[PDB]
This record gives C-alpha cells, structure tokens and sequence, in this order.
RNA sequence: GGAAACUGGGUAUAGGUGAAACACACCUGUACCACCCACGUGGUGUAGUGCUCCUGUAUUGGUACACUUGCACGCCAGUUUCC
C-alpha cells in the first residue's frame, strides 16, 4: 500500500508566546522516518526535524519532536513571530514518500471590521465588450467573510471569482478582492450595482453601491 | 549558501506534452546523496513525485506520475533530470528539486533545496495583461479614508509583478493572488489605501511587469471623470 | 607488479558500516541444510608434503600399503593496506 501522513490542525490560530503542536499520524509503521519542514510564502521548504525527534542543525531549539508509535508531534516551545508558517511532515520510511498537507500557522488578534469598496469598470474596458466590477474588503479579521453582488436587487451567483491577501504582516489583517464579471452587452441593461458584505466585525451587512452612468 | 540548487526548464506546456527538467547542483556532488523531486500546485502542499538512489541508481515514482515521468541523472554535468511525459493540467505546480542529507547528520531528510520552478500545462497562448483603472469613489470620504488600485486582466501564463509609483509606494498597498479565470488566462488587481485629500494632487501610477512575454505596463490612475 | 595484513562449505535472513532506504561492498549474528570424524557444546578452501593420531590390509617386532585425527608449511581463491 501507499503510507497516509494525515496531519491536524490543517490550520491553527494562535499568538506570540503560546505552545503549539501540530500532529501527524501514520495509515502504517514507519519506526522513526519522520521529518517535519517548514515553509513561507514564496520560498522553499526549511528542515526543522529529521528522523523521530532529532534538530537539524541551526533549528532553534524552542522546535521538538517527538513520537508514540504512528502518531507524531512537532512542538514548538513558545511561538516568535519569525515562526507562523505552514509547515509539513514527511515519512520516508518507504517509497512512494508522503507528505503531510500542512498545518497554516496565523496570528491571533481581535475583530477588525472590514472598509469597503466598491469600483465600476474601466470605460477603456468597456471598449473591449466586457465590463469587470470590484469589490474591496479592506483590512478585516478574522478571515471569513460573505461578498453577494445585487444588481437591480437580483442576487447574482457563478458570475464572480476573489482571492484574499496573506495575513498582513504589520496589523495581522486581511482583505479581499471580489470580481463580477459581465459582458458589456448584459453590463449596460442594468443601473444599480451593488456590493453587500457580511462579517463578525459587521453588526448588520454593509452595502456599498453605485449607479451606472452617474458621476 | 555554498551548496545550491538551481532547477530550470519549466515553462509553458501544452496537455500531453513534453518537458525535461534541469536540476544542477554546486558545493556537493549528487554521487554521494539521493537526489529528490517534490512539486506544489499553486495554494496546495507538497507531492513527493520521484527520486533517485546513490550508487545504485535505483529510481521511485509517487503513484500519481507513474508512467508518465522518468527521473535520471548525471555525474559528469552534476546534474538531475525530470522528464516529463503525457503532462496534463493537474501537473501545474512548482517543481523543487531537493537533497537527502547524510544519514549521519540529517537522517533521510532533506536538507537542501532548489528554488523550484514553474510548470503551467495549460493550451493558453503565452499573452500581456491589460491594465485598467481602479477609479477613487467620487464619494470617497470627506476624511482622507480613499482606496484606488488597477486591474490586470487575461494574461498568462504567471507570473506578474505589480509596483507602486516603481517602488515608491508600499504602505497601504495590497497586491491580490491571481485567479484563472474560466478561460484560461489569469486576472488579479492590486489596491491602495491613500487619503482622500490627496487625490487632488498626487498621481498614482501602477506598474506591471508581466515578464513571460516581455510586457511593462503603467497606468496613471486618476479620479473618475467629472470628480470635483 | 613488489611486498603488508587478514580471511575460507551451502542457502537464507536480522543488524551494523562504507558519502549507502534498494542495489553493490565489507563486518557481525541467527536459522537451516550439505559433507568429515574417533560423533562432539565437534568440524568445514586444499584428491599437496612433513610430524602426528585412529583404523585396517597384511607381509618380511620390523615393514609396506591404506583409513582417520590433529598441527605446520605450501599451494588456491578472496579481501584489505602500503608503494
């Protein structure tokens, strides 16, 4: 068979100065042919633990692992700031490898209330037959947020995309991006665009709107 | 570092075709280690997909590339291949190329990796953003609370690189994940957070810099038409 | 090539080591099996020589001629050094 790694939390909330363990269990017996890697965005993988609960060399030390027969746990000591990352665990007890699916690691703080945005198409676009309308949630947490486009109060739906920013570095926040796109042919047989925005921060939905074609 | 890894020839691939990586290594000699391949689709974890034995040459295959890859290497240019066959957009990923350490010191793990690089199966045709603007409300705020930024729409493959007057804007600035959009091509937009009593002088311009075919844009980003 | 050290029946298999997951190399166990004996908690390259020891064939105690046990060289094969 192929070894499993299943690997929880998939992602975990927590501050500076906090324990943390991620754990990772085994479908088979791999004796101690674990290792467990760190990654950031945009880079490469960093290896933290190799075998059972051996440091590879420069790791801090506040970095442990450790074993109970299938089951392991990578352990960090108290969390630095240098240390949200996703991070990963590997077998290498037996071909094919398996990797973990990694444990996000992100920084706790309290509810910030989204600023919202909300941007008509590019008339330049609009010479090209489609319009593109953006929503812009600015600077919010937690993560989760509901974005429902209304046009003329018809509740859209498969007509839109977004992506959220990683955590920002400065404030611990989040933002996002959501796109309705239409053709320019369906874009001009309506006025009101409308943008509505659900979130804990939110004592009641935001609406940020406009009309196509006024100033 | 001393010891590097350095994967080229990714690119641009359409299905069921036909890529060879390069992975060339300096300051060890892959005779004496395990040379490895382990790829990351775009927002995913990592996929051991193949390595090769020390020695032996022995080769291994995680079973989602089975048949379809062959790892190989060569002493006498330091180098690990990948040789992809059959490819299909499943396999867009980050390809790493990586290093067992020596069993004394790093036990299996993996010590040393390459940069990774990229692999887009996709039957796009290589394609420049276009650039459009992200207008401040007419509204905004009467206190200097204002959000501008630029779309960058239907090019490819990634990725691009957005700016802020070259550089010169930072703070308040967030560039957003791309989105492959349903016909192939990507789209991202990139936003700004700049007081509203600014706008009446100060011009933004975002620059884009699509690399994969020789695509600069700028746009100056002015307040819509008719704001006074 | 020169010399320096070791090593020695078969198949498996566990562990170690060699830059070493497999393979290859080496080292150490284990199990089993094939053979020698004088039959063991035994032994194990060798149709060689010498001493030895066991068992015979007997002949002229002596002597041959075998068989066996051990020891020492040699020879053979492998390994590791060092030029």
């Amino acid at each position: 068979s192929d070894i499993q790694m299943t690997q929880s939390p998939s992602s975990l909330s927590a501050s500076v100065g906090d324990r943390v363990t991620i754990t990772c269990r085994a479908s088979q017996s791999v004796s101690s042919a674990v290792a467990w890697y760190q990654q950031k965005p945009g880079k490469a993988p960093k290896l933290l633990i190799y075998s059972a609960s051996s440091l590879y060399s420069g790791v801090p030390s506040r970095f442990s692992g450790s074993r109970s027969g299938t089951d392991f746990t990578l352990t960090i000591s108290s969390l630095q700031p240098e240390d949200f990352a996703t991070y990963y665990c590997q077998q290498s007890y037996s071909f094919p490898s398996t990797f973990g699916q990694g444990t996000k690691v992100e920084i706790k703080r309290t509810v910030a209330a989204p600023s919202v945005f909300i941007f008509p198409p590019s008339d330049e676009q609009l010479k090209s037959g489609t319009a593109s309308v953006v929503c812009l949630l600015n600077n919010f947490y937690p993560r989760e947020a509901k974005v429902q486009w209304k046009v003329d109060n018809a509740l859209q739906s498969g007509n839109s995309q977004e992506s959220v920013t990683e955590q920002d570095s400065k404030d611990s926040t989040y933002s996002l991006s959501s796109t309705l796109t239409l053709s320019k042919a369906d874009y001009e047989k309506h006025k009101v665009y409308a943008c509505e925005v659900t979130h804990q921060g939110l004592s009641s939905p935001v609406t940020k709107s406009f009309n196509r074609g006024e100033c | 570092s001393e010891v590097q890894l350095v994967e080229s020839g990714g690119g641009l691939v359409q299905p069921g075709g036909s890529l060879r990586l390069s992975c060339a290594a300096s300051g060890f000699y892959i005779s004496y280690s395990s040379i490895h391949w382990v790829r990351q689709a775009p927002g995913k974890g990592l996929e051991w997909v193949a390595s090769i034995s020390p020695y032996s040459g022995s080769t291994y295959y995680a079973d989602s590339v089975k048949g379809r890859f062959t790892i190989s290497a060569d002493t006498s240019k330091n180098t690990a291949y990948l040789q992809m066959n059959s490819l299909r957009a499943e396999d867009t990923a980050v390809y790493y190329c990586a290093r067992q350490g020596y069993r004394r010191r790093s036990g299996r793990g993996f010590d040393y990796w390459g940069q990774g690089t990229l692999v887009t199966v996709s039957s796009a045709s290589t394609k420049g953003p276009s650039v459009f603007p992200l207008a401040p409300s007419s509204k905004s705020t009467s206190g200097g609370t204002a959000a501008l930024g630029c779309l960058v729409k239907d090019y490819f493959p990634e990725p691009v690189t957005v700016s802020w007057n070259s550089g010169a804007l930072t703070s308040g600035v967030h560039t957003f994940p791309a989105v492959l959009q349903s016909s192939g091509l990507y789209s991202l937009s990139s936003v700004v957070t700049v007081p509203s009593s600014s706008l009446g002088t100060q011009t933004y311009i975002c620059n884009v810099n699509h690399k994969p075919s020789n695509t600069k844009v700028d746009k100056k980003v002015e307040p819509k038409s008719c704001d006074k």
